[PDB]
RNA sequence: UACCUGGUUGAUCCUGCCAGUAGCAUAUGCUUGUCUCAAAGAUUAAGCCAUGCAUGUCUAAGUACGCACGGCCGGUACAGUGAAACUGCGAAUGGCUCAUUAAAUCAGUUAUGGUUCCUUUGGUCGCUCGACUUGGAUAACUGUGGUAAUUCU
RNA sequence: UGGUGACUCUAGAUAACCUCGGGCCGAUCGCACGCCCGGCGGCGACGACCCAUUCGAACGUCUGCCCUAUCAACUUUCGAUGGUAGUCGCCGUGCCUACCAUGGUGACCACGGGUGACGGGGAAUCAGGGUUCGAUUCCGGAGAGGGAGCCUGAGAAACGGCUACCACAUCCAAGGAAGGCAGCAGGCGCGCAAAUUACCCACUCCCGACCCGGGGAGGUAGUGACGAAAAAUAACAAUACAGGACUCUUUCGAGGCCCUGUAAUUGGAAUGAGUCCACUUUAAAUCCUUUAACGAGGAUCCAUUGGAGGGCAAGUCUGGUGCCAGCAGCCGCGGUAAUUCCAGCUCCAAUAGCGUAUA
RNA sequence: UGCUCGGCGCCGGCCCGAAGCGUUUACUUUGAAAAAA
């Protein structure tokens, strides 16, 4: 091609989109933000699927347009803004706040939150900088430049912000002993507890994250998110708390559930 | 670039030899008891027959005491007691390479109308089948390669809207009622 | 005869208007058109049937049971500001103007034919 | 479903091939009630095209002295709608085809610590030591012309 | 100060430079209106050097591509190989200049030629092992007759942008103007071979100053036996009669209630195709479904395709020509008693489908 | 397979953990990375 793609195919879209294959030929291609184009949500497609509150790609313009909509405290007009991981999702006409964080598989989920809660939000740090004169910079998972951290601030460690303002409230250390979340890849949206790293000099570092069950995994440094101190969460946890709980007893719990429905 | 399926499959399968006296003589008995339209309704439950015996057959390949074969026997032995064609006490993992086509053809809805007692040839039953006269949990059936589940099996009965079954005359007899009507003064 | 049972009643508030999902069950008769099913549809909701568009009616295999969806409103200025304009041309309050768009293609044309306030009176 | 059958001889065993058997997708022929999907100028011609269409765009927030409409007490300018035109934006997207191309393209994996990036997001934007608003050019418009004609001037 | 596995990294200090074809340090516009004593205030929109981020693009590293020896040596200072110094390029590098040495690849198949070669994700066949195709909706690459060159713009060697060539080709008062359907429909040419000069932005997305406009991107409809899926062409009752199912008469005879089967004997029960009202669907219809009024006794509301010696399920049936006409994928059937030719009857195979030729 | 820093423990001392290193290959086994259909 001679310049950026402006078009997204139905099926070009990946699995965590969780989409149709014949209402469409074409996909809401999102627009450039903080996130990256393989994990994303757009308003769009969380309004008009997850909530059914629209039906229309017009009715999602009228739900958008008309300024009740807010995301890091912020209103937006958008309706292809990229809304990724951690992200606050706030309604005031109806009362009811949203946090988009990923479910047990791999895919995103509803969670709905107390608004109080809904004030600071998690963030990664990606490096850290200095300015021209001195001036330590930072910059999260989202790309929020903050101007003068604490020292104590290394390279993979994540921060807790407040929406309101946007200045440093709390952060964690990364150590084993912690509670961790993934973020990326098949081994996707799950709850642990980081007990293993080593080092690979000019390679991607891999983690061992022991689960509460007992279960064993290894995934990539890029893909670690810390959530909690210790074993205590900061944030609150969704339905199933990342477990990975294995195949025969969904079907197990599915056959319990339908014989106790009737 | 269109919104397309662009998905389909074969169901019925063509035998290697076409002229032979045998496995003609079995096909065209089966279709004189069960009372089929033509060849292809028995070359597509043997094609499904064939498919599921493959599957058992590398089921049975892998080795005992596996996640995905303990889950797939299972679940393919809880559609097989679920459709009826196994019985709930014998649920073992190598049964299913036990069974032939007339276990297939057993819960057709065609057998289940002449075994039930409502209809009087199994050729009256396909005809009836074909004329809408049946509710199956209050819904109108029409096709007669319906295959009945074990629990949907108790509810088979005539339709409200028939007039067997209680319900309003047809075309013939109100037309003979008229033309009755009409003769008599 | 023929009753309604609500199914799927979910109300958003900030559209000011609630949404359902509709199914008919008659016995033994034709598909029942959509004028009394939105009275019978307002006076179960305790509402004056003008604010409701109803769409999307589906009859099943023997015609006991013919799905739908339900929508009101709460007043007529809300109807007439979040609404497809082919269901308020269905309910008689919009209308399109009625040339067809290879008309106005050459009429577009025929303007940028020319430049300035000519294109005024080149295509009438 | 891990399959054969007829054919050299006066008759018998073998190499061996021919021909039948089943599917796949192209054309054609015969025939034809219902209904759900659904391919379709690619193989010769990436040969030639008459015609009609396919890219346009305003909110409260860039320019409004078109009475083209239109509100009054009109006088310390502009109520409002507004064709047209100036201005920035995209026109490098999308659609069709396989003519070239044989470590070329492409697939998996890697690096740019050897470079760029419209727009969006976040920050930077009194960090420098020396006017209570400056200037002239062009539209649209009016009027005047040549061409056989153009989205000509 | 801070970081990488690693800087000639970022930051820090010093001396200057700082391009008139010229880096920033707001001479822009709307909304709600105000406090204090002329100054002083919020919510925005637009623009803006610098960064990181986002869509990416770009050159690279390792591994994997059809056939051919009637392709055995190939490339070289008209750069082939690398070193030094530069030019250009957004950077890295013979990308290119000036000087150097003769280098680099090959039997593990280079070099050369052909390909009925766009590649992959895939499709058919498939015990296992394999063979063939992939133009084709997903991704990436190339071009808009073929080369060449260029403006604008962040991003184009753009062709529904421009310039020159040849080939084709439109109009003309003859001086000159105007061209690229391998886009949507449609025409010519070609061939065994391939559809309407239709409706609409309503659904899905895209562009713009932007809820509001536009989009042959697309959606809808028709042509459509490419192919796939479901699925009409009747059954019960009594009479046409060979006797079995069980007991008996040496055998016929009888008990025979399920009888089983077939004849244009009769009888009612019915539902569809279609004719159409309504309703639904839809931008509006058509399609499907529901429902009125109709609508079958040779249900004339009439089912074809190749065959009947073997392979290979099906008449030594009848009549006609009698090495001629012909049949026959292969054996072989025709010379005056044709189980194969040509016609009628019956029968077998699949069934709205069947046969033939090319791969 | 062992020789500079610190840990579950106890009164200059034992054990454990660890900065640092402790023959290359194929193969075998477990993980990540691995577009959708």
């Amino acid at each position: 091609a001679r310049g950026p793609k402006k078009h997204l195919k139905r099926v070009a879209a990946p699995k965590h989109w969780m989409l149709d294959k014949l209402t469409g030929v074409f996909a809401p291609r999102p627009s450039t933000g903080p996130h990256k184009l393989r994990e994303c949500l757009p308003l769009i497609i969380f309004l008009r699927n997850r909530l059914k509150y629209a039906l229309t790609g017009d009715e999602v313009k009228k739900i958008c347009m008309q300024r009740f909509i807010k995301i890091d405290g912020k209103v937006r007009t958008d309706i292809t803004y990229p809304a990724g991981f951690m992200d606050v999702i706030s309604i005031d006409k109806t009362g009811e706040n949203f946090r988009l964080i990923y479910d047990t598989k791999g895919r995103f989920a509803v969670h709905r939150i107390t608004p109080e809660e809904a004030k600071y939000k998690l963030c990664k740090v990606r490096k850290i900088f200095v300015g021209t004169k001195g001036i330590p910079h930072l910059v999260t998972h989202d790309a929020r430049t903050i101007r003068y951290p604490d020292p104590l601030i290394k390279v993979n460690d994540t921060i807790q912000i407040d929406l309101e303002t946007g200045k440093i409230t709390d952060f964690i250390k990364f150590d084993t002993g912690n509670l961790c979340m993934v973020t990326g890849g098949a081994n996707l949206g799950r709850i642990g507890v980081i007990t293993n790293r080593e080092r690979h000099p000019g390679s991607f570092d891999v983690v061992h994250v022991k689960d509460a069950n007992g279960n064993s995994f290894a995934t990539r440094l890029s893909n670690i998110f810390v959530i909690g101190k210790g074993n205590k969460p900061w944030i609150s946890l969704p339905r199933g708390k990342g477990i990975r709980l294995t195949i025969a007893e969904e079907r197990d719990k599915r056959l319990a559930a339908k014989q106790s429905s009737g | 670039p269109v919104a397309r399926s662009w998905v389909c499959r074969k169901t019925y399968v063509t035998p290697r030899r076409p002229f032979e006296k045998s496995r003609l003589d079995q096909e065209l008995k089966l279709i004189g008891e069960y009372g089929l339209r033509n060849k292809r309704e028995v070359w597509r439950v043997k094609f499904t027959l064939a498919k599921i015996r493959k599957a058992a057959r590398e089921l049975l390949t892998l080795d005992e005491k596996d996640p995905r074969r303990l889950f797939e026997g299972n679940a393919l032995l809880r559609r097989l007691v679920r459709i009826g064609v196994l019985d709930e006490g014998k649920m073992k993992l190598d049964y299913i390479l036990g069974l032939k086509i007339e276990d297939f053809l057993e819960r057709r809805l065609q057998t289940q109308v002449f075994k039930l007692g409502l209809a009087k040839s199994i050729h009256h039953a396909r005809v009836l089948i074909r004329q809408r006269h049946i509710r199956v949990r209050k819904q109108v059936v029409n096709i007669p390669s319906f295959i009945v589940r074990l629990d949907s099996q108790k509810h088979i009965d005539f339709s409200l809207r028939s007039p067997y079954g209680g319900g309003r005359p047809g075309r013939v007899k109100r037309k003979n009622a008229k033309k009755g009507q009409g003769g008599a003064g | 005869t023929v009753t309604i049972r609500t199914r799927k009643f979910m109300t958003n508030r900030l559209l000011q208007r609630k949404q359902m999902v509709i199914d008919v069950l008659h016995p033994g008769k034709a598909t029942v058109p959509k004028t009394e099913i939105r009275e019978k549809l307002a006076k179960m909701y305790k509402t004056t049937p003008d604010v409701i568009f109803v769409f999307g009616f589906r009859t099943h295999f023997g015609g006991g049971k013919t799905t739908g969806f339900g929508m009101i409103y709460d007043s007529l200025d809300y109807a007439k500001k979040n609404e497809p304009k082919h269901r308020l041309a269905r309910h008689g309050l919009y209308e399109k103007k009625k040339t067809s768009r290879k008309q106005r293609k050459e009429r577009k044309n025929r303007m940028k034919k020319v430049r300035g306030t000519a294109k005024a009176n080149v295509g009438a």
